């Protein structure tokens, strides 16, 4: 995951649930939190922020 | 001839968005 993922295992995908405490899973990157629209400018080789 | 490379040849270290930070890293730099 230094780039977009391409070889991913067989898992199903659901919809976005914004402004609510959920459990997320974005390409194997798990966690728990809320999701809101953001105003950051990702250059087209970056997948995530730190 | 020889010249000097004044503050040239810095590149992005990895593929992670960062903003308003100072970041200390070790790599192969000019």
């Amino acid at each position: 995951l230094n780039a977009p993922a391409t070889v991913c295992g067989p898992k199903l995908s659901t919809d976005l649930i914004k402004n609510q405490c959920v459990n997320f899973n974005f390409n194997g990157l798990t966690g728990t939190g809320v999701l809101t629209p953001s105003s950051k400018r990702f250059q087209p080789f970056q997948q995530f922020g730190r | 001839t020889q010249h000097t490379s004044s503050m040239r040849g810095v590149y992005y270290p990895d593929e992670i968005f960062r903003s308003d930070t100072l970041y200390l890293t070790q790599d192969l730099f000019l």
